[PDB]
Parts: structure tokens; C-alpha cells; sequence
């Protein structure tokens, strides 16, 4: 069966039959940033190279119009000195736009059109420099790479905490640096049908994380076990261990939304769990222990679970057995 | 079809032998076109075999719809079902016609590819023969043989 | 080295002392300018709009509409590409005389060729995305191109180049094409006011392409994909991965639906009446479908005219293998020197062959589409006659249900294949006339003798054709009776086995088949006579020409160019005569089919 | 009637009779960024060109004061070499400020005022470079263009889900890239009058989105149907299908507030629905289906709805009929 979100956070949904193209034409900057790294390197090279070539052709045409390309006669002030071919105009355009200025090839005061083209080339070069350097720095400072160092346990767990049959997870951070105002958004994706007859193919019903204040905020120095208490309001209220095989409609996705402390740009880390990746009657082992003078986190035991005696009844049947007693 | 096939498949091999005699280097360029042709016959023959079969399997409910209409004409006109059966004919005719149209356009696809390969044969043979006659003498008469 | 104008007379071509526009190199660079402008505008817009697609997000326009002058713009772009290829060839030929390489002769034309390809890609992406406001850049480019080329032409007028030089004619043709494309852009602005001038007009896409779920995109694709059948490619791919079914094939377009062609045929028959018979059926088919038949005949006529570009190119190439003006400081090549050449004729032959094959396949497709629409209309009319038929027609032996079903399974197919073969017959005499004229132009009076040898066996050809028509009429007459007897034997096989009468009815079917085989033997004898006559006419004609060209006449030498060009012309002219038996068989099967269709449609009915 | 928010998100409210102008004079950067693209291009050209012209006039006046413009005499060290006219001073000011430095025109050590003007021109050029390039990059990296690729369904819908008569929508994203911490804020704008007699002409009463946790957060990989359950606390509790014509006071606006994953700048997408654009007894069709190996979203059916049997009573009358039964 298809997977809505990969375990590395990749979203497998394909967008097709998009009739509206002018939305992408109005949004050029987002198309430019979201390109792949070879494509952005190609555009970054080609924009500067095309600007140099275009103004080089303008300089070469100006030097042709003034007779500077003709070696006949002499003692005539050229528009730009030492322009003899297209290579001279290309080197001079590179010297102007990158503001190197060797000065063997230099604008003169004889031609006002040379001064106007110099002004236009400087303005266009400043604009291209600003846009391209900002695009490259925004691509390097993207917060998708920070979500790689955020890890999730490979197997979700269902056990009994305070007699409530909670659905537990484990998040973890591989970085010394913190994540500012970290929030956790857990959803259950299925193909739920309303009693009237409406079929939603990827119905996402969010499940509350037991924070303690009724919020989403977490503190992520150490790995945390994130547990959603399965109660009467939970979508997993009828979930059974007779379920949780590979050919089951259930999917549960966890989203860690935070702000990177070092860059200030918000990041999003995603990890989904299929039904066969949710273990019944198992519990995460403790991995944090007191070191020589501090706390040490054993990341080799990050996904490790143990068998724990847990009832095989659903939360409905467990609640009914509790009410009968 | 047998007479047409004999004439075509023997004029082709005669012409390729003639161009190979006057310009042996054409044999070097005879190999990739025979590759390209092969790939075209790889891609067309799977599609056409479907489009022929779908053209035949859409012709059977059309023709049989006539056969039950003529023998059951009194029954169809007694139920006043003339309009319903004419609509059934419109459905069957549209199915058969669009199956035949896709078969036709697949044939035109193949023939456009093959005729462009033939134009490439003329261009390659002309280039080799002209370059020879300007470099290594072909008596200016074998060139006309190869081009013809 | 690699200077834009060659370093001759101490780079005297770079002097602008006489005038800035009076220098050919500067005017060539000014012609370079708009192509660079178009590339540098179009490439980022195209890369952002259509190169930013990813594997996760695919953008597909399932529906599109065509701008005004679409066919004209694609034709003008193709002619522009052809003339720019000729300009590249002329610049290379002119530069080969000089010791140094003058880059201004071919690099502006190559940049123009790249710009024309980029402009047609930009126009197609705009048209399939429906963004008319992005046409402005194209407008600017055409304006710039026209202005620069006009300047070149005016300067060529000021130095008195004249029409003997091919570059002057190519410059004038480029000015004409750029002006026509500018007028096409102005027409697009006028019909669809996308620019800031009143309210723009939305054409809206056609409904069959909009939401009918049709997948036969041939009426809705541009001329390059209409002629090369490019849209079929995906189907040819998907047939590898999944078998083609009646879901992968969509629904018929509204113009190709059976009801539309049936109503058109009914309008034709009503226009005739304001009944039946074979002649009125033929005129009704003419009124309903002859416009499409004329379109296919026009494509076949253009293909026949471009088929003669073969023998003429062979004449020029072999004539050159058997074997000037300085102007504004750069050697010019005349039209006779350009068309003389050898490789130039090979390139022109290759382009003419590509255009001829595209036109011929378009002719075949239009003829076959017309035949399929005719088959739908005729089947609908036959069924509507059946619903209004009387059972007394079948009850008194006037017609049988096998014959009524064979009116669809057999007779409609024969009429359809004759409608396939009609444009070739319509376009054959023009090809014959132009071929005989070109044979006289290459050979002379010897070609008149060879054409007389071809003409002297035309009464024998007509006699054989009439005998073939009579034999095929007898064959159809006996085959219908044989199929009727075979059907009545197969349906009542149990009674024939129980009464042991299987051999008697088998013998009766054998007698009818024996009469059919007698008619088929007469047809095959006259077919063999026709094939031998149409294969010995070229041999005798070629022999009598090439003997009379040297032994009888002494007007010119034989030469390989004249002989092989005339050989190609003779083969091209006698290729349609090879299929005379198939043509006369299809024609007489159509005549029989139309006659019995008229007999069926003029039969008795049920009174209201 | 007037529209408060356009379907593309444009807010049609006009601000007039603003007596306070000094707020705009204190806020120069926001005036500069929020200009139109030709106006920002004009200011970007004119600031650099005016700086070059002003320091060019200063250099020309200095060369005049030193006698460098006089071709009489010789062997005197000028303040700047090769300054002969106003064009020479303009080219030299361009060489200094854009830091090209051809060096045919070069400051000398004879004049201390030339050194002081060089220092002042370099400092002013660095300031103008920083402010102008940052303004142009902040204008290019604006998050208004990302809201163009966020789409909303053209027709809002009202149907029955779990017998509660919900007001449903459909959001959608045309981008592969995600939106970080996306929130949905739905409001109802009318001309509600209090029982005391206070008339609020554009009274905006927000309506809760049925998230499942009582929050606003959504996950926007696939298009979502956003439904507000019309209950007793809803403003649409008395809403009827006898309403929902064009000359009706009702307006419902949906705000999608998110963070662009690729730039980190928060974006806002708006779409309002008038009364005639809310369809009664209709339901959005499913558009997400399992592809060859993943999920595919058919955006050609994005706004498509079908007729569904729904009661023509209001939520008040439906609740009364439920209480009677
Ligand atoms: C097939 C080709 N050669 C050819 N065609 S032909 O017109 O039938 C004829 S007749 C005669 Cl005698 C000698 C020939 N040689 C290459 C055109």
C-alpha cells in the first residue's frame, strides 16, 4: 500500500492536473529557492555569465560604432581604451560588473553612451548581486537540513500508563544546540467515512499529546517519550492488537515544529508510523543515565523496546471492564 | 499484396546493395538506421496489435447489432424501442470509429518515422557520394546511380 | 583569428568613416542584436514557467485553446527556418572564397535560426498555458528583427545589390516573413485584447477537449504535432506498460461523432431533394465530405510537386560533379551559383523530402478520417432505414438479412476504401502533367517520343480496365450468391445431416464458387496483362528515349545527370500506373456498393 | 454590494481622512519596501545615481579649486589625476563608489580635502549599498507571492457530517515544499446590531475550525476539507437555505497563516465567500487517490461538488427536531 509520509519525512503525495500556472509565474522567488542544488548552481552561473555576455555585446557594438575596432589611423579617444575584439569587451564587462577594474580597459569621457551603459550595467549588476547572493544564502540557511538531526524512534509503542493504554513514541535530538518553542502535532490518517456517506481518502484527525498544560510545547534537551492517552475521545478508542498489520488503513504521523536556535528559521521534522510499525505490549527502555558529573544519553538503545504485560482488549473493552468492576 | 510486397522488398535490397557498391562508407551509416528502425518496430508493434484487436472486438457488437435488429424488427417496433436501439447503434458506431481512428493514427505515426528515416538515407548517401566525387573519383555516373 | 569580419586590407571592414550604417559588418551585428535579446528574455521565463516542474508536483494543462493565426504562424515559422538554413548555406559559400573567415556571413543567420526555434517553443508553451500577455516579448522581438532586416535591405538597396545576388533575395524574404509574423502578432492583439485596451475576449476551450474525456487529440494539436503525430507517442509508450483498452481510448470528438456526420449527410440529401439512386448518393457524399477530400487532395498535390525536387536535385548534383561580385567588401553568391553547388542541393532535397512525406501522411490521414466519418454516417442511415423498413421486403425474397448485414460489413467498407483512394486519383493528372513537362525540360524531343510510347498503349490500358471492371462485377455477383447459399447451408446444417443432403448443397455452393472462380480467373489474367503492360511501358519508354537521344537526335550529349534525372522522373510517373488493377477493383466495388445501398434505401417502408 | 475581501485575498477597505502623517515619516523602511516594483526600481536607480552625481559635483569643484581643470602650466600634482571635465569627475565618482577603480583617475596625496571626501564617499556608499541591497532582497523574498500558490475552493459548502450541519471548505497547496505551523482562522463578517443599539458595520465574529485538539494547526501536504460545525454557539446557528443569495449581508473569510519552509518568512493567504457562493446540500468530491506507488491529487476536481440530500431546516430547527424525537 501507499505511504502518505515516509519515515524520513518525505511526503509522497503527487500533485497532478494543475491548470493554474500563473500562480507559479507570479511566484518566481519560491521557484528559484526550491530548485535542486545543481539547478540553482546552474542558474547562479548562467545569470552572471549572461549579464557579462549581454553587456559585453553592448560594449563591443559601441566600440564598433566609434571605430575603435579599426586599427587604422590614431590619436583618437576611444569610448573604452584597449578594446580590440569581443574578448576585450567580455573582459571589460567582467571588470565592470564584478567591480575588479584592472584599468587597462577603462571608460573614457568622449562617448556619453558609454557612460550611460556603464550606469545601466552597474545598476543591473547590483540588482543581480543582491538577488543571487540572497538566494544562495537562503538556500544554504534552509531549515530542512536541521530536521535531519532530529530523530524519531523506528517503532511506535502502545502500553499501559496509569491504566489508560497510551500510544507512546520517542523523539530525539542529535545536536548540542537547542530548538526554540518546539511543538508536537500528532495526526491519524485513514479513509474514514461519515454516516451520511462522505468518503475522505486521507482524513487526518489530530490526536492530543499529553503535555500536562493542554498545549503542544515540549523541551528537547534529552529524548522524550511522547504519549497520547487513548480515551473515549481518541480516534484509536476501538483500536485492537488484532489490527496493526501491514494491510491496515491506519497511519499515525508526528510533526515536530520548532525554531532553530542558531539560525532563527523555523524547521519541521516529520515521521509517520504504519500499523505494522506500532508494537503492542511493548515499552521503551530508559536510555538516560547519570554520567561521571552529568547526564548521558545512550543513543544505541534509542529504538529499543521490551515486552510488557498489557491487556489485549481495546480501550472500549478495557473501559467496559473497568466500569463493570 | 504479394506482388506489392515483392516489388517493395526487392527494390529496397537492390537499392541498398547499389548504394553499398558505389559508397561502402554508407554501410557504416546503414547500421544505426537499422537500429533505429528496430526500436520503432519494437514500440509500434505492441501498440498496433492492441489497436487492431480492439478494432476487431468493437466490430463484433456493431455487426451483431444489425443481425438482431433485422430479425427482431417486429419485436423492437412493437415495444416502441426504435429510439433506444438507434442510440445503441450510435454507441457501437462511436466505439468502432474511435478504435479505427487510433489504429489509423498509429499507422501514420509509424509511417512518419519510417519516411523520415528514408529521407535520412537519401541525405547520408548524397553526402558520401558527393564527398567522394570531390575527393575520390566516381566518374560522375555512379553518383547518379546511387542517388536514383 | 576568428574575427567577425576577416582581417583583410588591415581590417578595413571595421572602418566606419563612410557611415555607421554603411558598413555591412555593423549591420550584421545589428541583426545579431534582436536574436540575443529574444534568447536572453525567453530563456529565464521558459525555465521558471516550465522547468521548475518536479517529480512530486507535475503541472499539466488538460485543456488548451489556439491563438488566432496559429496555422499561419507555424507555417511562417517553418518558412523562416528554411530561409535561415539557406542563409547559413549562402554565408558559408560566400566565406569559403576568402582566405580569412568572415563570421558576419553565417553567425547572424545561425543566431536567427536559434532565435526562431526558441520563439516557436515560447509560443507553444504560452499557447498551451494560455498566457497572452507574455506574447509582448515576442512582439518586441519581431519588431526589432523587422527593423534591423529592413535596415539591411535598405542599405542593400543603397549600394545597388540587385536580385542577381541570393543574399538580397533572402534578406527580402526575411523582411517579408518578419513583417508577416508582426502582422500575426497584431492580429492576436486585435482579436484577443490582452493588452491594456478595453475588455479582453475569452475564446474558451472547446467542450470536447474541455470535459468530454476525449483522448484523440489530433484536431487539437499544433501543426508540428499534427503532421508528425507526436501526441500518439505517449500511447505508444503506455501500450508497453498496460494493454490498450476502451478506457485508454477516449470518446469521439463532436466533429467525428456518428450523429454529426449522419445529420450532415441528411442535410446533403435534403439539399438534393430541394430521391435515392446511385448518382444522388454520390452527389450527397460529395456535398457532405468533399471539402475534406479537397484538403487531402491538396496535401497530395503539394507532395507530388515536392516529389519532383528529387530528380531536379539529381540533375543539378550530377551536372556539377561532371564539371563572383565583390560589392561592399564581401563576396556575393548568385542564385545560379548557390543552386548549382552540390551539398546545398542535398540539403534542399532532404528538406523537400521531409516536407513531402509530412504532406503525404497528412493527405492519407485526412482521407482515412473522411472515410471513417462516411462509414459512421452510412451505418446510421442504413440502421434508420432498417427501423423504417417493411418486413415484406424480407418476406418476399426482395432482400435477405445477410445482404442487409453485408451492406454494413462489406459494402460500406468498399465505399470507405474508395474514399481512402479518392485523393490519389484526384491528384494524379497534375503529377502526370508536371512530370511530362519536366521530362521535356530535361531531355527534349526524346521525352516527347517516350511519352508518345506511353500514350500509344492507353487504349489497351482502357480495354484491360473495362475487362477488369466486368470481371469484378461478375465476381461480386457470384460471391453474394455463394455467401447466401453458404449461410442457408450453415444455419440449416442439422436438417441437411439428418436427410443426408450435405453433399448436394455443398455441390450447389461449389457451382456458384466455380462461376466466381471463372470470373476471378478472367480478372487475374487481365491483371497479369495490366501488370506486364505497366512494367514494360517504363522499360520500352526508357530504351526508346535513350536510343533516340543519341542515335536519332544530336541535340545534346547523353550525360549522367540528364539520364538519371529522367530515370527518376520516369519511375515517379509510372509508379501510380502499377496499381491500376487495385484502383479499378476498388472503384467498381464502390460503384456496386453505392448502387445496392441506393436500392436498399429506396425500398418499401411502413406507412404511418 | 461591496466585498470586504476579494477571492484572491485582496482587501478592498479604503483608508481615508488620515490626519496623522508623522507615523509614515517615522516609518521610512516600510514605505520603501511596500512600494510597487517600478517605484522601487526607480528609487534604487535614483539613490545610486544621485550619490554618484553629488560626489561627482564635489570632486569637480575640488579639481576646479586646485586648478586641475586648467590645462595651462604643468608638473603640478592634482588632487585626482586625469580629471578634465564633469564627465571625468562623474566617472571617477562611479569608480570610487562602486569600488571599480580603473586607476586612470586616482586620488593623490597633495590634497587632504580629497582624502576626506574619499572617506565620506566610501562611508555613504557602504550605507547606501547595505540599505538598498537589503531593501531589494526583502522585496524579492516577500511572502505575498507564496500565498498565490495556496488555493481555496471557489464555492464553500454546507452539508451534514455526523448530523451536525457543518460548513465545509477546501484548501490546497500547489507547491512541493511544505508550510510550517500552518493555522486556519475563519471569521464571519456582517453588520450585527447589539440589543442596546450599537451597529458595527463590519463585525467580524470568528468561528472555530473542528481541528480535533481545539486548536488552529493544520497539516497541508494534501488538500483538506475544513469544516466548522454549526452548533448553538455558532453565529450561523440561524442560517437558512432561504438565505444565501447575492443581496445578503453574510460574508465568511478564511485566513491561512503559515511559515514558508524554504524562506522562513511567515505568509498569509486570504479568501472570502459571499452568501451566494455557499452551496446548500452539496459536498466536495474526493480528489486524492492511490497512484502507482504513492498518492495523487486530482486538482482538476478541486472545486467539484455533488448534490447530497441535506435538510432545508436551520441548525436551530434541526436541533429542535432532534430534541423532539
Ligand atoms: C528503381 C530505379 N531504376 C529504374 N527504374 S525504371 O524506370 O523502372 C527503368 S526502366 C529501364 Cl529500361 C531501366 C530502369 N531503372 C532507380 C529508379
Amino acid at each position: 500500500r501507499a505511504r502518505f509520509v515516509s519515515k524520513k519525512g518525505n511526503c509522497n503525495v503527487a500533485h497532478k492536473n494543475i491548470r493554474e500556472q500563473g500562480r507559479f509565474l507570479q511566484d518566481v522567488f519560491t521557484t528559484l529557492v526550491d530548485l535542486k542544488w545543481p539547478h540553482t548552481l546552474l542558474i547562479f552561473t548562467m545569470s552572471f555569465l549572461c549579464s557579462w555576455l549581454l553587456f559585453a555585446m553592448v560594449w563591443w557594438l559601441i566600440a564598433f560604432a566609434h571605430g575603435d575596432l579599426a586599427p587604422g589611423e590614431g590619436t583618437n579617444v576611444p569610448c573604452v581604451t584597449s578594446i580590440h575584439s569581443f574578448s576585450s569587451a567580455f573582459l571589460f564587462s567582467i571588470e565592470v560588473q564584478v567591480t575588479i577594474g584592472f584599468g587597462g580597459r577603462m571608460v573614457t569621457e568622449e562617448c556619453p553612451l558609454a557612460i550611460l551603459i556603464l550606469i545601466v550595467q552597474n545598476i543591473v549588476g547590483l540588482m543581480i548581486n543582491a538577488i543571487m547572493l540572497g538566494c544562495i544564502f537562503m538556500k544554504t540557511a534552509q531549515a530542512k537540513r536541521r530536521a535531519e538531526t532530529l530523530i524519531f524512534s523506528k517503532h511506535a509503542v502502545i502500553t499501559l500508563r496509569h491504566g489508560r493504554l497510551c500510544f507512546m513514541l520517542r523523539v530525539g535530538d542529535l545536536r548540542k544546540s537547542m530548538i526554540i518553542s518546539a511543538t508536537i502535532h500528532m495526526q491519524v490518517v485513514r479513509k474514514t467515512t461519515s454516516p451520511e456517506g462522505e468518503v475522505v481518502p486521507l482524513h487526518q484527525v489530530d490526536i492530543p499529546m499529553e503535555n500536562g498544560v493542554g498545549g503542544n510545547g515540549i523541551f528537547l534537551v534529552a529524548p522524550l517519550i511522547i504519549y497520547h492517552v487513548i480515551d473515549s475521545n481518541s480516534p484509536l478508542y476501538d483500536l485492537a492488537p488484532s489490527d496493526l498489520h501491514h494491510h491496515q488503513d491506519l497511519e499515525i504521523i508526528v510533526i515536530l515544529e520548532g525554531v532553530v536556535e542558531t539560525t532563527g528559521i523555523t524547521t519541521q521534522a516529520r515521521t509517520s508510523y504504519l500499523a505494522d510499525e506500532i508494537l503492542w505490549g511493548q515499552r521503551f527502555v530508559p536510555i538516560v543515565a547519570e554520567e561521571d558529573g552529568r547526564y548521558s544519553v545512550d543513543y544505541s538503545k534509542f529504538g529499543n523496546t521490551i515486552k510488557v504485560p498489557t491487556p489485549l482488549c481495546t480501550a472500549r473493552q478495557l473501559d467496559e471492564d473497568r466500569s463493570l468492576l | 499484396t504479394l506482388e506489392c510486397l515483392s516489388r517493395s522488398t526487392l527494390l529496397c535490397v537492390s537499392a541498398l546493395t547499389v548504394i553499398s557498391y558505389v559508397t561502402p562508407v554508407f554501410l557504416v551509416a546503414l547500421l544505426p538506421l537499422a537500429v533505429v528502425c528496430y526500436f520503432i518496430q519494437k514500440y509500434f508493434r505492441v501498440a498496433s496489435r492492441d489497436l487492431q484487436q480492439l478494432d476487431d472486438t468493437t466490430q463484433l457488437p456493431l455487426l451483431s447489432h444489425f443481425a438482431e435488429t433485422v430479425e427482431g424488427l417486429t419485436t423492437i417496433r412493437a415495444f416502441r424501442y426504435e429510439a433506444r436501439f438507434q442510440q445503441k447503434l450510435l454507441e457501437y458506431t462511436d466505439s468502432n470509429n474511435i478504435a479505427s481512428l487510433f489504429l489509423t493514427a498509429a499507422n501514420r505515426w509509424l509511417e512518419v518515422r519510417m519516411e523520415y528515416i528514408g529521407a535520412c538515407v537519401v541525405l547520408i548517401a548524397a553526402a558520401t557520394s558527393i564527398s567522394n566525387s570531390l575527393h575520390r573519383e566516381l566518374s560522375a555516373g555512379l553518383v547518379g546511380l546511387g542517388l536514383t | 583569428p576568428l574575427a567577425f569580419c576577416g582581417t583583410e586590407n588591415h581590417s578595413a571592414a571595421y572602418r566606419v568613416d563612410q557611415g555607421v550604417l554603411n558598413n555591412g559588418c555593423f549591420v550584421d551585428a545589428l541583426n545579431v542584436v534582436p536574436h540575443v535579446f529574444l534568447l536572453f528574455i525567453t530563456f529565464p521565463i521558459l525555465f521558471i514557467g516550465w522547468g521548475s516542474q518536479s517529480s512530486k508536483v507535475h503541472i499539466h494543462h488538460s485543456t488548451w485553446l489556439h491563438f488566432p493565426g496559429h496555422n499561419l504562424r507555424w507555417i511562417l515559422t517553418f518558412i523562416l527556418l528554411f530561409v535561415l538554413v539557406c542563409e547559413i548555406a549562402e554565408g558559408i559559400l560566400s566565406d569559403g572564397v576568402t582566405e580569412s573567415r568572415h563570421l558576419h556571413l553565417y553567425m547572424p543567420a545561425g543566431m536567427a535560426f536559434m532565435a526562431a526555434i526558441t520563439s516557436v517553443v515560447y509560443y507553444h508553451n504560452i499557447e498551451t498555458s494560455n498566457f497572452p500577455k507574455l506574447l509582448i516579448a515576442l512582439l518586441i522581438y519581431w519588431t526589432l528583427a523587422f527593423i534591423t532586416k529592413t535596415i539591411k535591405f535598405v542599405k542593400f538597396y543603397d549600394h545597388a545589390i540587385g536580385f542577381s545576388q541570393l543574399r538580397f533575395c533572402l534578406t527580402g524574404l526575411l523582411v517579408i516573413l518578419y513583417g508577416m509574423l508582426l502582422l500575426v502578432e497584431v492580429n492576436v492583439i486585435r482579436v484577443r485584447r490582452y493588452i491594456f485596451f478595453k475588455t479582453p475576449r475569452e475564446v474558451k476551450p472547446p467542450e470536447d477537449l474541455q470535459d468530454l474525456g476525449v483522448r484523440f487529440l489530433q484536431p487539437f494539436v499544433n501543426l508540428l504535432s499534427k503532421g508528425t503525430y507526436w501526441w500518439m507517442n505517449a500511447f505508444i509508450k503506455t501500450a508497453h506498460k498496460k494493454p490498450i483498452d476502451l478506457r485508454a481510448i477516449g470518446k469521439l470528438p463532436i466533429a467525428m461523432r456518428a450523429l454529426t456526420n449522419y445529420q450532415r449527410l441528411c442535410v446533403a440529401f435534403d439539399a438534393q431533394a430541394r430521391p435515392q439512386g446511385a448518382r444522388a448518393i454520390w452527389r450527397a457524399l460529395c456535398h457532405a465530405f468533399g471539402r475534406r477530400l479537397i484538403l487531402s487532395s491538396t496535401f497530395r498535390i503539394l507532395a507530388d510537386l515536392l516529389g519532383f525536387a528529387g530528380p531536379l536535385c539529381i540533375f543539378g548534383i550530377v551536372d556539377h560533379l561532371g564539371k563572383k561580385t565583390q560589392f561592399l567588401g564581401v563576396y556575393f553568391v548568385s542564385s545560379q551559383e548557390f543552386l548549382g553547388n552540390a551539398y546545398v542541393l542535398a540539403v534542399l532535397l532532404f528538406l523537400a523530402l521531409l516536407l513531402q512525406r509530412t504532406f503525404l501522411q497528412a493527405s492519407y490521414y485526412v482521407a482515412i478520417e473522411t472515410g471513417i466519418n462516411l462509414r459512421g454516417a452510412i451505418q446510421t442511415k442504413i440502421y434508420n432505414k432498417i427501423m423504417h423498413l417493411s418486413t415484406s421486403n424480407l418476406s418476399m425474397g426482395e432482400m435477405t438479412a445477410g445482404q442487409i448485414c453485408n451492406l454494413v460489413a462489406i459494402d460500406t467498407n468498399q465505399l470507405m476504401w474508395f474514399f481512402f483512394l479518392c485523393p490519389n486519383l484526384w491528384a494524379m493528372p497534375v503529377q502526370i502533367i508536371v512530370g511530362v513537362i519536366l521530362l521535356y525540360y530535361i531531355l527534349g524531343v526524346s521525352a516527347l517520343i517516350g511519352a508518345a510510347v506511353i500514350i500509344l498503349l492507353a487504349p489497351v490500358q482502357y480495354f484491360v480496365a473495362t475487362k477488369l471492371s466486368q470481371a469484378q462485377r461478375s465476381t461480386l455477383e457470384h460471391s453474394n450468391e455463394r455467401l447466401k447459399q453458404t449461410n442457408e447451408m450453415l444455419r440449416g446444417m442439422k436438417l441437411l445431416k439428418l436427410y443426408a443432403w450435405e453433399s448436394i448443397f455443398c455441390s450447389r455452393v461449389e457451382v456458384t464458387r466455380r462461376k466466381e472462380m471463372t470470373s476471378l480467373r478472367a480478372f487475374a489474367v487481365y491483371t497479369s496483362i495490366s501488370i506486364f503492360m505497366n512494367t514494360a511501358i517504363p522499360i520500352a519508354a526508357v530504351l526508346i528515349t535513350f536510343v533516340g537521344h543519341v542515335s536519332f537526335f544530336k541535340e545534346s550529349d547523353l550525360s549522367p545527370s540528364v539520364a538519371f534525372a529522367s530515370l527518376s522522373l520516369f519511375h515517379i510517373l509510372v509508379t501510380p500506373l502499377f496499381l491500376l488493377s487495385s484502383v479499378v477493383r476498388s472503384t467498381v466495388k464502390a460503384l456496386v456498393s453505392v448502387q445496392k445501398l441506393s436500392e436498399f434505401l429506396s425500398s418499401a417502408e411502413i406507412r404511418e
